[PDB]
């Protein structure tokens, strides 16, 4: 069960726009917590999650490129999970207008 | 001395039977008491009380006792307190049969009567500070309750006047813990049925000096007393009850608005953790909101009413499951049935609340949306929260991007609507291109519609788009064919809603969904161009 956000990357730190329901029935944090705020926030930092793998994305953003990786990202419960988010930059004409995360929980 | 010599006298035998002998050796025995009243007197009758009490039988003693506080209140004190003290102590324990209390319970069920009475309850109160010698209790609350209830109305009504202060132990802890005893072994309400009006009301005008130098007490501790005669008490006594605090003299209440309002509060606190009475479900409108308005509907009373929706309404924590309905549900009929004229009224007070004050946020409207879907079609009312609600757009465009959730919520959230939805939307969408702010609800569509239709194509999922291809498919029906012109342009220009589209069209997993995203297209073709 594959968890959605997105993002508007003409914004700054590309806030959330969009939450889809099982993300919100497997982090707690609903719809309305989460949306102006960018998701920096699921792993909040916290030592122990690994501080490359989170610089490899912000540096695979500003290109625009697709990311596939693998942090552990715990609900508000302090209960910990591990996903693999896939994000996937959108670009029309072309500049990169939103972010869409497709991010897959594993406890 | 004395005391040694009446130790084997008729006063230690029961009561005889004869009526006549019984009045003519009581007389006698209060006589032969009251000659005395030394300096002793008090240290005299502790010694008198402490070596003859506790005894289970009836006996003459206590008429004399009882007796002589009634022709010599001036001397209640030295005769109650050593049986205070007891009381206290545990050697005597309260029974209401219990034989020094028989009596004094009996005197009071005339004016010499009214005064002896007074003071017994006078002298009690001070004593009943709490004590621990199983909760800590008051030792002496539940004798006050049977002298109180064995006795007319009016002493009760001048009871809690004189004792919470309208005018050591608190005064507000005995009127509580004589309301509860009893609730307690009782099993009615009929002291917490006096206390209410007496200290909300004002003294009759009748009982004049009084009358003109009374003061509204501090409500903050009967606060469980209001929330239990509020429990049980009918509709009709109620609206009695608010008018005549809404209609009563400046001397009486500071700002009788500010008390009005303050009972409110302490219902609604003591409603979370009052035990063994429940308000009603629609406690705030029955009591409240039911006879705000009618007040409205029948001078100058009507005139204070309004003054507390402006109170009720430049505070709204009313609004903060079923509570809510109901709550809203009341808002919205208290304001269908009382008529036009009052509505024209109501609805201006509420544009005078909300700063047209408190700050306004989509946070303040989503409880005015479950007002709103009761409210009927085309009325002012509606008009005034659409009214509002234009109000709220139009500050929040005035950092945290509240806007970019609260579209998210009407398209998606199911707060609800999608009738309301699909025409507050549309207002939302007005207001943002009159001041960038437009792009935002052009880039939550685009996010929302691909996000949901790449979900479905790879329960609740599906039902959201449903929900968003119909609130849009309608934007469309309902500058009405302006916005249509906007919609259009929006989709063509951008290539992922382009494809996520056309999925949904042929998507046969969900039959309702690809009949509505077929006519959604349809609609957008027609009004590209
Ligand atoms: O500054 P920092 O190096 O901390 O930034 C890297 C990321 O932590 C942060 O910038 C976001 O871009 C990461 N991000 C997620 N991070 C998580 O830990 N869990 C998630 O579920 C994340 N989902 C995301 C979804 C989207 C669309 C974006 C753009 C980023 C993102």
């Amino acid at each position: 069960p594959c968890g959605f956000v997105v993002s508007d990357a003409l914004e700054p730190d590309n806030p959330i726009i969009y939450v889809n329901t099982v993300f919100e029935i497997v982090t707690g944090y609903r719809a309305e917590e989460v949306i102006g705020r960018n998701c920096r926030f699921l792993q909040c930092r916290h030592p122990m999650v690994d501080s490359t793998i989170v610089a490899k994305m912000r540096q695979c953003l500003e290109n625009g490129i697709e990311f596939q990786g693998e942090l552990l990202n715990f609900r508000k419960d302090g209960s910990p999970l591990m996903n693999k988010l896939r994000l996937v930059p959108i670009r029309e004409e072309d500049e990169i207008t939103h972010f869409i995360g497709v991010l897959l929980f594993t406890d | 001395r004395w005391i040694d010599g009446l130790q084997f006298s008729s006063l230690l035998w029961p009561p005889p039977r004869d009526p006549q002998q019984h009045k003519d050796q009581v007389v006698a025995y209060v006589e032969y008491f009251g000659q005395f009243t030394s300096e002793q007197f008090p240290d005299d009758i502790a010694e008198l009380v402490r070596h003859q009490y506790p005894s289970t039988e009836k006996r003459l003693l206590d008429d004399v006792l009882a007796m002589f506080v009634l022709h010599h209140p001036e001397h209640g004190h030295a005769v109650i307190l050593p049986i205070i003290s007891c009381l206290i102590d545990g050697s005597l324990v309260y029974s209401k049969e219990a034989h020094p209390f028989a009596s004094f319970i009996s005197l009071v069920c005339s004016e010499q009567w009214a005064l002896a009475c007074g003071e017994i309850l006078r002298i009690l109160t001070h004593y009943n500070r709490p004590i621990y010698k199983r909760k800590p209790l008051r030792p002496l609350s539940p004798w006050i309750s049977d002298i109180l209830l064995a006795a007319p109305l009016g002493i009760r009504s001048d009871y809690f006047r004189w004792c919470s202060g309208v005018m050591v132990a608190n005064g507000a802890g005995v009127i509580l813990s004589v309301c509860d005893d009893e609730v307690a072994r009782y099993e009615t309400a009929t002291l917490t049925a006096v206390a209410v009006p007496a200290l909300l009301l004002p003294p009759p005008t009748t009982s004049l000096d009084e009358h003109l130098v009374a003061g509204l007490p501090a409500l903050e501790p009967y606060a469980r007393l209001f929330h239990r005669y509020y429990a049980i008490a009918t509709p009709s006594a109620t609206q009695r009850l608010l008018l005549g605090l809404l209609e009563a003299p400046p001397s009486w209440a500071p700002d009788a608005l500010d008390a009005a309002v303050q009972l409110v509060e302490l219902l609604r606190a003591a409603e979370d953790y009052a035990s063994g009475v429940r308000l009603p479900r629609n406690w705030m409108h029955l009591h409240f909101l039911r006879a705000i308005g009618i007040a409205m509907s029948m001078g100058v009373a009507a005139d204070a009413a309004a003054a507390l929706l402006f109170r009720i309404l430049s505070q709204p924590a009313l609004l903060f499951e079923a509570t809510i309905e109901a709550t809203a549900q009341g808002i919205a009929s208290m304001l269908c049935a009382h008529g036009p004229e009052v509505e024209w009224r109501i609805c201006t007070i509420w544009e005078a609340a909300y700063g047209l004050p408190p700050i306004l946020s989509w946070n303040l409207y989503i409880p005015l949306l479950k007002v709103l879907e009761y409210l009927p079609r085309g009325s002012p009312s509606e008009a005034c929260l659409m009214k509002i609600f234009v109000a709220t757009v139009e500050t929040i465009l005035s950092a945290m991007s509240e806007l970019r959730a609260m579209v998210h919520a009407l398209f998606l959230e199911s707060c609800a609507g999608v009738e309301l939805a699909s025409r507050l939307l549309f207002v939302v969408l007005t207001v943002c291109v009159s001041h960038g702010p437009v792009a935002a609800f052009d880039s939550y569509v685009l996010a929302a519609v691909c996000a949901l239709a790449c979900e479905v194509q790879l329960d609740s999922a599906i039902s959201h788009t449903r929900r968003i291809l119909a609130i849009l498919e309608a934007l469309f029906s309902l500058a009405a064919a302006m916005v249509a012109a906007h919609i259009s342009e929006l989709f063509r220009r951008s290539k992922a809603l382009t494809h996520a589209l056309s999925g949904l069209m042929r998507c046969k997993w969900d039959k309702e969904i690809h009949k509505r995203a077929s006519s959604l297209y349809n609609l957008i073709d027609v009004h590209s161009k």
